[PDB]
């Protein structure tokens, strides 16, 4: 069977990066304005020195996995003004001048849906000091210590590495991932596209408009999907849920009594003499204590695992937006041509660009054709035939050609494989002469 | 970090404040940030590599006798338009 | 770290074992010692879960080494930027204590030049596409070259194929192809 | 209890099997398509070089 179109097909991947920069202070959370409390808490070592140390390095590698998903080009390459690629239209994911920042339509598409909470990225405290209803959940997690860090690469500037990039792999190819950029015309790149997927140039050439509305209608659609659905942009959403969750039962953990007579303490301190108050107060600490381990241990916990989904970003981002790829279904389904990265607030979004083929037709076949007693193997290709005569085509697409010396190797003769079958090969120095 | 200038560092005569340094560490070249307004760096317009991360695209370096801190915002990169044409390789 | 949370009260009225049980009746003294024991035994259960978490990236690390091994070393990767920067040629591991150091050799493009470029050769009304190159010209003349350096040779039949007519290519020129085999009969 | 039971994960090899014997790598890349065994060793070959 083989097939006589083909369909251009692009799809979506969604990969976290990031996850959200927190900070704790050990004294606020744990005695909360007692000075007899304070002054107790130095004979426990230096738990608050490890929490703090432990809770630094989620921080500083949360900016590094940004910087090795995203930072891979020295320069900041821009299109030119006038744009005509080929027929295709790239104008709804270019960036957008006129507008704030420089985000394009499918980035702005993105932060809507999955941006429910930005959380207190350094909010002040005059934002809220006691006035009007306020106290919201940010304001009330900040009274007990645990505050939240803003990143260090702001949203315009990833929206300028990926506008470089995007820029970069349109108007130079892959060159500009191994040396310096090398201006190539659109048409010719896709030629060198097709041609790495089993499948000549003259196809290409002949066929540009069809591949050219193909292609809109494609970005089209994946246009009107995020905006529409449910916005399955569901693996940027679970990360800010789990970290807002935990946060809420690390502040909910502190009215627990423990197995003391009250759970502030103030009121123990004042009804009680110190001599059996350090029996309560000893309680409380180390329930505090134990109850802060935990939180420290999940998040360390969670880091690998957006660790580890940041390096497969990176890697993917490396070998399919700055070149081909040959690996099976590592970019989408289908053979891969070339795909664009889009900007997402704590991950990245991939459109992968693939060709499918389609419209299959029945034929028969022949390993060898014994013509003058030898064997006869296709150069590069397959034999097949409609019922009458024998045709040399390619293996993903129907281009039947007659049978000649040129795109055919004798070896050996023609009685030991299995399936031969008799026809006649063409040498073209016979007809001139 | 996490404060507004606000006249809050100083805290009048800082006495009563936790931290027990010279109010000249309150009252120098003061910057506002995203991340908490900082105290004792200029800020200069050019950019540069970062050196000392802040935070929010904020970096801070040691440089020209050589001068104080300066805090500036960090360059991602050079700059170099392609020039693209239909028939040129 | 673990050595020096060893000289903590946590609580109790010394950090030595034998200063508590003697100047005490056992009443008391188990007390402190119970006391003491909870947090000896709870530090040495953290230091043991956070070895444990970092045996984990150990690891996660040594996979990657191992497979940049088999794949840099033992033969030639074609993936882009695994095996360094550039197109990459061979790789010669070296050993350092409690890792290992490759020393990646690449290929870089240096010095580069303009051209004008067509998709195909109308010749005798049909197209000539390249088997595997490009068309340049350098003002007057066409060659056909490959992709990764400058090689310049003259058109002839067996380096370029037909296909069709050449009213369909967009941007096809006009030249002439030498047919190697009519100059010699 | 897991979710698959062995008897869907055995009819999952199953499937997977026929589909890379009588189909070779075609099938993981939209629709089955047909062809001798033979013939797809030789691909293999050629593609080992
Ligand atoms: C291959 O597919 C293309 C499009 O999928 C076919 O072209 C279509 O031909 C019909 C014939 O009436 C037109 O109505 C359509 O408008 C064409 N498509 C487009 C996008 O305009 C083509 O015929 C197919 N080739 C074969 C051999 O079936
Ligand atoms: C590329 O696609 C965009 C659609 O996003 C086209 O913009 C539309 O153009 C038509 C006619 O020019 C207008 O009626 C629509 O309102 C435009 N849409 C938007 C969202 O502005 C654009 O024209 C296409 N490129 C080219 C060269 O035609
Ligand atoms: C199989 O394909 C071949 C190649 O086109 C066909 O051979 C030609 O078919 C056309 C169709 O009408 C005839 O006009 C030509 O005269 C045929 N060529 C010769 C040399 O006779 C062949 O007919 C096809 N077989 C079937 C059964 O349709
Ligand atoms: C094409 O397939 C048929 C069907 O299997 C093959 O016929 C078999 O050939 C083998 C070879 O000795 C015999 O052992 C079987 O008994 C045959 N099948 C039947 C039902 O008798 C045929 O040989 C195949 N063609 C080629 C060229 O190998
Ligand atoms: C292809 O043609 C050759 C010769 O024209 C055929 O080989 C002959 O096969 C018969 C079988 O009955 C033998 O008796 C002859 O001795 C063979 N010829 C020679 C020169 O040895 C061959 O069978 C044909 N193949 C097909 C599939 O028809
Ligand atoms: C373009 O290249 C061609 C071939 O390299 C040049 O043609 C030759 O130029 C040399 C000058 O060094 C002459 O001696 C030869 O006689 C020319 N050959 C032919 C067949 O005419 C051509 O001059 C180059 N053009 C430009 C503008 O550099
Ligand atoms: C390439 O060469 C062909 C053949 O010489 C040109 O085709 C002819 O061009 C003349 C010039 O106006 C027309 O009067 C003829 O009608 C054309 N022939 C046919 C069959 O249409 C072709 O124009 C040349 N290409 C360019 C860009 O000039
Ligand atoms: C090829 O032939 C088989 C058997 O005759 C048939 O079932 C199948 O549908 C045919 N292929 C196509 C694409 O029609
Ligand atoms: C906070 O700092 C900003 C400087 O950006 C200033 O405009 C504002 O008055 C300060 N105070 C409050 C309450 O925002
Ligand atoms: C420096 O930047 C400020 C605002 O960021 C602007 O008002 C000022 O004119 C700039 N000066 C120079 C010399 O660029
Ligand atoms: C190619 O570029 C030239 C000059 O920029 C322009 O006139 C021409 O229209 C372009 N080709 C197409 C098909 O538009
Ligand atoms: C090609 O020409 C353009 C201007 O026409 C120039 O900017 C570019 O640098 C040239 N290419 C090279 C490799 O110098």
């Amino acid at each position: 069977a083989i097939p006589t179109n083909f369909t251009i097909s692009v799809t979506t991947e969604i990969l976290p990066v990031s996850m959200t920069k927190t900070s704790v202070d050990c004294t606020m959370y744990i005695c909360g304005d007692s000075t007899e409390c304070s002054n107790l808490l130095l004979q426990y070592g230096s738990f608050c020195t490890q929490l703090k140390r432990a809770l630094t390095g989620i921080a500083v590698e949360q900016d590094k996995n940004t910087q090795e998903v995203f930072a891979q080009v020295k320069q900041i390459y821009k299109t030119p003004p006038i744009k005509y690629f080929g027929g295709f239209n790239f104008s709804q994911i270019l960036p957008d001048p006129s507008k704030p920042s420089k985000r394009s339509f499918i980035e702005d598409l993105l932060f809507n849906k999955v941006t429910l909470a930005d959380a207190g990225f350094i909010k002040q405290y005059g934002d809220c000091l006691g006035d009007i209803a306020a106290r919201d959940l940010i304001c009330a997690q900040k009274f007990k210590g645990l505050t939240v860090l803003p990143p260090l690469l702001t949203d315009e500037m990833i929206a300028q590495y990926t506008s470089a990039l995007l820029a970069g792999t349109i108007t130079s190819g892959w060159t500009f991932g191994a040396g310096a950029a090398l201006q190539i015309p659109f048409a010719m790149q896709m030629a060198y596209r097709f041609n790495g997927i089993g499948v000549t140039q003259n196809v290409l050439y002949e066929n540009q408009k069809l591949i050219a509305n193909q292609f809109n209608s494609a970005i089209g659609k994946i246009q009107d999907s995020l905006s529409s659905t449910a916005s399955a942009l569901g693996k940027l959403q679970d990360v800010v849920n789990h970290n807002a969750q935990a946060l809420n039962t690390l502040v909910k953990q502190l009215s627990s009594k423990f197995g003391a007579i009250s759970s502030v303490l103030n009121d123990i301190f004042s009804r009680l003499d110190p001599p059996e108050a350090e029996v309560q107060i000893d309680r409380l600490i180390t329930g505090r204590l134990q109850s802060l381990q935990t939180y420290v241990t999940q998040q360390l916990i969670r880091a690998a695992e957006i660790r580890a989904s940041a390096n497969l970003a990176a890697t993917k981002m490396s070998e399919c937006v700055l070149g081909q790829s040959k690996r099976v279904d590592f970019c989408g389904k289908g053979y891969h041509l070339m795909s664009f990265p889009q900007s997402a607030p704590h991950g990245v979004v991939f459109l992968h660009v693939t060709y499918v083929p389609a419209q299959e037709k029945n034929f028969t076949t022949a390993p060898a054709i014994c013509h003058d007693g030898k064997a006869h193997f296709p150069r590069e290709g397959v034999f097949v035939s409609n019922g009458t005569h024998w045709f040399v085509t390619q293996r993903n697409f129907y281009e039947p050609q007659i049978i000649t010396t040129d795109n055919t190797f004798v070896s050996g003769n023609c009685d030991v494989v299995i399936g031969i079958v008799n026809n006649t090969v063409y040498d073209p120095l016979q007809p001139e002469l | 970090q996490g404060v507004n200038c606000t006249e809050v560092p100083v805290a009048i005569h800082a006495d009563q404040l936790t931290p027990t340094w010279r109010v000249y560490s309150t009252g120098s070249n003061v910057f506002q940030t995203r991340a908490g307004c900082l105290i004792g760096a200029e800020y200069v317009n050019n950019s540069y590599e970062c050196d000392i991360p802040i935070g929010a695209g904020i970096c801070a370096s040691y440089q020209t006798a050589s001068q104080s801190i300066i805090a500036y915002t960090m360059s991602l990169g050079a700059e170099n338009s392609v020039a693209y044409s239909n028939n040129s390789i």
